């Protein structure tokens, strides 16, 4: 029906995505980098895949 | 989840230095051991700058950057150089 805005679209671009680019630049960030120390791994595997 | 800058090759993004100075152009590369940033802008211009003096980044919208507009606009309808002995207004089909 109607909508408060005249644009609604989909596509994808989300505003904080552009801060883990600074994000990056800044500092390695990690998984974890300011809570108190735990157990955790941290797999490096020489190639990536997003289907298999 | 997490990307690195490979995938923001050829972006076009603005970037604000640490002299307040805004700048904003397409990466064409990035080096990890020196973080060197090249950025080439539609003005035809190539420009080397090292990230460490970036202060803060951000991407720009796609198309209409400059121009503001509020339509779809689904086709660009550009017709620069290249003519023919055919001319289209509107659109070939109507009613259709």
């Amino acid at each position: 029906g109607a909508t408060t805005k005249e644009k609604n679209i989909s596509v994808d671009v989300d505003a904080d995505a552009s801060s883990q680019l600074l994000s990056l630049l800044k500092s390695s960030t990690a998984p974890s980098d300011l809570a108190t120390p735990q157990p955790s791994t941290f797999p490096q595997p020489p190639v990536e895949s997003h289907s298999s | 989840m997490g990307m690195s800058v490979a995938d923001f090759y050829g972006s076009n993004v603005e970037v604000l230095l640490n002299n307040d100075s805004k700048a904003r152009g397409v990466i064409t590369n990035f080096d990890s051991s020196n973080s060197i940033l090249q950025l080439r802008l539609a003005n035809d211009s190539t420009k080397s700058i090292v990230t460490k003096d970036i202060k803060d980044l951000r991407i720009l919208p796609k198309n209409e950057i400059m121009p503001k507009n509020g339509t779809k606009s689904p086709s660009t309808n550009s017709t620069k150089l290249k003519s023919a002995e055919t001319y289209s207004s509107k659109n070939k089909w109507s009613m259709d």
